[PDB]
RNA sequence: GGUUUCUCUUCAGAUCGCAUAAAUCUUUCGCCUUUUACUAAAGAUUUCCGUGGAGAGGAACAACCCCAAUUUUUUGAGGCCUUGCUUUGGCAAGGCUA
């Protein structure tokens, strides 16, 4: 698969977030992920187009619906590039 | 290739569909196809006017499908 | 006589749920330390030896990719295979959360395999099985594939019936379909399950569903070509079963090609298997060759890590069926639940089951797992004896931590802080304590309980009286008998009424 | 480089000298003598390459 | 320069068959259990002697209570085999001792009779499997008739190759050959450095050949052990080359001659 | 009562006689002998007193050229053939006592060391 | 065909412009098939990217960090910095 | 841009060289009238027969056709009205459409 997709796959379990195609953000821990980008997240926070922030228990969302996504300070460590 | 949603554990549970149009429905998500399509029965659409109106069984178009957020801990 | 990576391992530490605590067990000589050795190379490209027998067990901590790439923390307690050092199996099954019985392709069921499944049942761990040394069916045994499958099915059915002997609840029947058993030949660089075998099958070939495919192979299912559809018994093709057809036959030829047709048929079959090899690396001798080729085909380790993570409690799931046996209460008010959290937090109730002395001095390195709390350097901690009961506190000696070590097999890794979920080698609490200790908060008192001092499989029956030649150095001889009593689990010494020093052993 | 010779060269010198009695050579006398210190090298060398009975 | 050879497995199997006579028909080392260098080192150090092994001069040269004859039970009498198997349990002051032990997983590699029957071929020698049990088992068996189907691109990962050839049974036999043969490529040694008979004198039970030859066996064993024991790393180096220093001088010529000729030459020169 | 050991000896075909003889030498009680399927090996199983458990490994491997191999575990205690209390049974103090007197000696020597 | 034109600006700093118009400043440590961008220590800039303006260069700034974006919207790639040897 | 080979220089075996010789010294052991030549153990040091690492020249020999409706080379995300906002800019909101 792709190198960013592999970073995401190994990011299963670690603390991350995402910003979807519409401009809202959802943060969470790594629960599920696919090479097809179908994102399973849990105990997340949600911050909407004005900034409405809250908790969401679990969800699974299509890949194309994600534009950006935040990883923690760990993974940057396949440094062959 | 052709990997579908990991929707076995997610089957048979009520989730709210947020898709295009600001499109909000609720409904029991019990199945789909590997294109990320849904087939969600008991769907009550939550229009902008706030009304949740039940229409029943449909084929939950993954095409513009953004996300589904469930009401149980599955 | 790891700068950018120990941070990473530490965050995995604080994860406490990518981590796997197992004891690596089995019978004698059966491949364990060889797999571990090849594996330390997979990790770093960076008396026992001459005896050829493993005597004491060793802890290893490593970070391994599973078949999707998520790194895992692995605590592996590699045991002795010798019947008499089973006290090491006891300590290992204590401080770890599951067991991996590794069994030989050539033998199957014997003494330590049998009584090791027995010990693991009576202490309710996870049950893993890795059948190893599979060349011993092919090059050594010369067994055609059908009867090869026969023997494999036999080892499986014997061990399973025996676990049925020791287990009331048939919650688990083991066969490679579920994630129970890896297949390996440790020195020849091979680990696989039907899972990863078929998954690399796919990763090389067409798109087919690797997981559903893995669901189809072991256990008497056939496949007919024209249908391309797996069937219960209905080829009168009078052919093999899916597992044979897909794994044995091909690898039988793989080997027979490596060792028989090393010269001509290996270039073409090497192309056909996708691996290229340079002239100088085919200019190798047969066993180094077969090892390198098997690596470059079968990939690293995946049957093992996959099956293991697939059937692991992981102390965060962990604690709960354990505190029953571990703790003297299990769960009443304070500390059963305290550890039951398995969080890095507060209480700090610990179980040190090993003490490895420095070749230099008299001190030890205590070794045990963090059920509760978070231990760090200089932290005062108060130890809980084997005789320590709630209202016998003199037994509790109170100390601190000098330095903190973590173990890859024979390299020592010092840091300053560790949370619940791990094992650890403590410096500083050796002199007060005996075979087992249970550690608690220093100068912080809420209230503490202890675990029952470790119970064994074996009957100690042998009697050996010992004396110095000149009675003058008897206190030094006493220092020595101390140190052996502390470094050994059930070696029991007594100063007998006749005035003597007797040892009772296995 | 230092290069080989026809065998007949040495053969001629050696059958020439024979046993150093002829007053012709009369100085290889003393060099011959001084060569004794290495006669145990010649013998080890000769005997460790012997012809291994399947070759003639 | 004639080094570093590489060979073909046909070559190797033919050679093996030809040097079959001067060879050991052993497959592993569980034969030499109490008969190896380390056992001999322990014996030598304890001045004990294995039945068929060498004897060495003793290494170095009142009352006790454990030896009290009223307190002992002799049910099976101690012997030197035990005192060497467990050096520290069965001996006081065991000094300069090697603790040798071996539980080598016995190897079972079955000789064929003819080349004919296939490489993999169940021979009577193996015991007939006949694994028995209860009602054997059932599985979480994913029945078909729901569905599954193989996109007919894949194959059983290689079926276009036969399992065996006219090289397979060789390639298996050559997997347990003494060190010279169990290879395919390696350096060449000097002609002297090859001891042919080591495998012969290192055998454990000669079983009734004259006392002459049995004593011979043991004294060759002794020489072997001493050589092993007194071995130094070469420890130092300076690197004269006598013959190059000779050849680089204006008095030395060179040739290629016949052995016998240089032989009569050397003799004449010495005389 | 003295303990017994269960032993599990893998053996090639021939030395069955050997293990039988050795166990008889040490009061064996071979219970079981059965092949290993998929190999020309046998596995023999037997009891043997903790007393005569000593060096039996070396004895066996020596007599059979290491072909056989013995592993042992304590299995159970049992009655020793002796009458612990008879004064008319005397100890020839180094020769091996025959079965009627194993517990008699056992007591005498054990107390002689310890019990007085 | 020479195919380095990616990796040459890889291992180098890059300003990535998504179809959302903002400036994502990050190291191009790699690309992907769909052109996704996994770049660390990243900064999200919304008002401008600043170019030696006597007025200022810091307006509408946030720290994103290790960001992994899907290349579905990866629009423009420029070089904003050289390699920091870290 | 590589091997084979010649020669020239330079450093090392910590289990070797899957083989294994001799010498010197210190001390015990034995042969015994004296010394050499010996025995056979230990310890400490060496020579020799081979090998390995590095470099320099030099030589011979190889060679300047189909394609997109959840992640990018087709994608209908379209407009405006009004409001609130904020200094204008501009932001966010509801609706009408066709
Ligand atoms: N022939 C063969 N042997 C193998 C293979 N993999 C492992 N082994 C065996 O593994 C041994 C290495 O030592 P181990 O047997 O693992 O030591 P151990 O069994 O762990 O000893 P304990 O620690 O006391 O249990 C080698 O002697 C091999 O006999 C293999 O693929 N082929
Ligand atoms: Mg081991
Ligand atoms: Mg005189």
């Amino acid at each position: 698969i792709g190198v960013p997709i592999k970073v995401l796959h190994e990011a299963e379990g670690h603390i991350v977030t995402c910003e979807t195609n519409t401009g809202e953000v959802y943060r969470g821990k790594l629960i599920e992920a696919e090479d097809n980008m179908n994102c399973q997240m849990s105990n997340i926070t949600v911050t909407y187009r004005d900034g409405r922030v809250a908790q969401l228990e679990q969800v699974y969302i299509r890949g194309s619906k994600i534009r950006f996504l935040i990883l923690p300070d760990m993974l940057k460590n396949m440094l062959k590039s | 290739k052709a990997h579908p949603p990991e929707l076995k554990k997610f089957m048979d549970k009520k989730l709210s569909l947020k898709l295009n149009g600001g499109r909000h429905v609720q409904g029991i998500l019990r199945g789909f196809d590997p294109f990320m399509n849904l087939v969600i029965d008991e769907c009550v659409e939550m229009a902008t006017s706030g009304q949740q109106n039940n229409i029943g069984m449909v084929v939950i178009r993954g095409n513009s499908i953004i996300m589904l957020e469930a009401l149980e801990r599955v | 006589t790891t700068v950018y990576e120990m941070d990473f391992l530490a965050d995995l530490m604080d994860n406490s749920e990518l981590i796997r605590n197992v004891t690596l067990c089995g019978h004698l000589h059966h491949g364990k330390t060889c797999f571990v050795d090849c594996l330390i190379e997979q990790t770093h490209p960076e008396t026992e030896q001459e005896r050829g027998v493993g005597i004491k067990s060793t802890p290893v901590t490593v970070v391994l990719p599973d078949t999707k790439g998520k790194s895992y923390l692995f605590n592996i307690m590699d045991t002795p295979g010798h019947v008499n050092f089973s006290d090491e199996v006891t300590a290992g099954l204590r401080i770890s959360d599951g067991v991996v019985l590794f069994i030989d392709a050539a033998e199957g069921v014997m003494l330590n395999t049998e009584r090791l499944i027995k010990h693991a049942v009576q202490e309710r761990l996870a049950v893993t099985v890795c059948i190893n040394k599979i060349d011993r069916l092919i090059l050594e045994l010369k067994l055609p594939p059908t009867d090869a499958y026969y023997k494999l099915r036999h080892i499986v059915d014997e061990v399973n019936g025996l676990i049925s002997m020791y287990s009331t609840d048939e919650n688990l029947i083991l066969s490679p379909l579920l994630g129970n058993v890896c297949f390996s030949s440790s020195q020849y660089s091979i680990c696989f399950t039907l899972g990863s075998f078929a998954k690399i099958y796919a990763d090389t070939f067409g798109d087919i569903n690797y997981q559903e495919f893995a669901k189809r192979l072991w256990g008497d299912i056939y496949f007919n070509p024209k249908t391309r559809k797996f069937t219960k018994k209905a080829p009168t093709s009078s052919s093999q079963r899916s597992f044979v057809e897909f794994i044995l036959e091909p690898l039988y030829k793989i080997l027979a090609q490596v060792v028989g047709d090393v010269d001509t048929s290996l270039p073409r079959t090497l192309d056909e298997l996708g691996i290229h090899l340079t002239k100088e690396e085919l200019k190798l001798n047969i066993r180094p060759l077969l090892r390198l080729v098997c690596k470059k085909f079968f990939g690293e380790f995946t049957g093992f890590v996959d099956m293991c993570v697939q059937h692991i409690p992981s102390p965060k799931v962990g604690a709960k069926p354990k505190i029953e046996h571990t703790y003297t209460g299990g769960v009443d008010s304070d500390l059963g639940e305290a550890m039951s959290d398995c969080d890095p937090d507060g209480p700090l109730m610990c179980h040190t089951t090993k003490m490895y002395s420095t070749d230099d001095g008299v001190q030890f390195h205590a070794f045990g797992r963090v059920l509760s709390g978070t231990i760090h350097a200089g932290q005062p901690v108060k130890v809980l004896g084997e005789n320590y009961t709630l209202e016998d506190e003199e037994d509790s000696q109170i100390c601190t931590v000098g330095r903190l070590w973590i173990s890859v097999a024979r390299y020592h890794i010092e840091v300053n802080r560790v949370p619940a979920g791990n094992w650890v080698l403590i410096e500083g609490v050796d002199q007060p304590i005996v075979k087992t200790a249970t550690i608690t908060e220093p100068r912080g008192n809420e209230e503490a309980q202890i675990f029952r001092p470790l119970k064994f499989n074996t009957t100690s029956v042998i009697k050996i009286a010992v004396e110095p030649v000149n009675p003058s150095e008897l206190p030094k001889m006493l220092d020595g008998l101390r140190k052996v009593n502390k470094s050994y689990p059930s070696l029991t010494t007594k100063v007998e009424e006749s005035g003597e020093h007797v040892i009772l052993g296995t | 480089q230092k290069e080989d010779m026809p065998p007949e060269h040495v053969r001629k010198i050696i059958r020439d000298h024979g046993d150093m009695t002829n007053r012709k050579f009369r100085h290889d006398k003393r060099v011959y003598l001084g060569a004794l210190k290495y006669m145990p090298h010649a013998v080890l060398k000769l005997l460790e390459n012997m012809p291994m009975p399947w070759e003639q | 320069t004639y080094q570093r050879w590489q060979f073909t497995l046909p070559m190797m199997s033919t050679l093996y068959r030809l040097a079959n006579q001067l060879l050991t028909d052993l497959v592993d080392d569980n034969y030499f259990y109490l008969f190896d260098l380390k056992a001999f080192f322990t014996s030598k150090a304890l001045n004990m002697a294995i039945p068929g092994g060498p004897k060495f001069e003793p290494l170095v040269r009142d009352w006790n209570e454990f030896n009290d004859i009223n307190k002992i039970i002799i049910r099976q009498p101690i012997r030197t085999e035990y005192k060497i198997a467990f050096p520290y349990l069965y001996n006081n002051l065991p000094h300069h001792v090697h603790l040798t032990w071996y539980h080598t997983p016995n190897v079972v590699f079955i000789k064929t009779e003819d080349p004919d029957l296939p490489a993999f071929y169940f021979d009577p020698l193996i015991n007939p499997i006949s694994h028995r049990h209860s009602v054997k088992s059932q599985e979480p068996l994913p029945d078909d008739d729901e569905e599954f189907e193989l996109p007919e691109f894949v194959e059983p990962f290689l079926k276009d190759t036969p399992l065996y050839t006219d090289n397979t049974a060789n390639g298996i036999a050559l997997l347990w050959a003494p060190r010279p043969f169990n290879l395919r490529s390696g350096r060449t040694r000097r002609a002297l450095d090859i001891p042919l008979v080591k495998n012969w004198y290192r055998e454990h039970c000669p079983a009734g050949q004259p006392v002459k030859v049995r004593v011979s066996y043991q004294k060759l064993l002794k020489y072997y052990v001493l050589n092993a024991l007194k071995h130094r790393p070469p420890k130092a180096q300076k690197k004269r080359y006598l013959f190059r220093s000779f050849k680089a001088t204006k008095f030395f010529q060179s040739t290629k001659l016949d052995w016998v000729e240089v032989g009569l030459q050397v003799c004449r020169q010495g005389y | 009562m003295e303990p017994y050991y269960f032993v599990e000896v893998q053996a090639p075909a021939d030395c069955v006689s050997a293990v039988y003889t050795v166990l008889a030498r040490r009061r064996g009680h071979v219970t079981q002998d059965a092949p290993i399927p998929g190999s020309p090996l046998y596995t023999i199983k037997a009891f043997i007193p903790a007393i005569d458990s000593f060096g039996f490994e070396t004895d066996l491997r020596t007599h059979t050229q290491g072909q056989a191999f013995s592993l042992s575990v304590f299995h159970h205690w049992q009655i020793v053939p002796g009458d612990p209390l008879d004064k008319s049974i005397v100890i020839r103090p180094l020769e091996p006592q025959p079965a009627p007197h194993l517990a008699r000696e056992f007591m005498i020597k054990t107390r002689r060391r310890k019990g007085l | 065909g020479k195919s380095s034109k990616m990796l040459q600006h890889i291992d180098y700093r890059m300003r990535c412009i998504l179809q959302d118009g903002r400036i994502f400043i990050g190291t191009f440590k790699a690309f992907d098939k769909h052109m996704n961008l996994i770049l660390c220590d990243c900064d999200e800039f919304r008002k401008i990217k600043p170019k030696n303006s006597k007025q200022a260069e810091r307006e509408e700034k946030r720290v994103l960090g290790l960001v992994l974006l899907r290349g579905e919207n990866l629009v423009s790639m420029t070089v904003e910095g050289p390699p920091p040897k870290d």
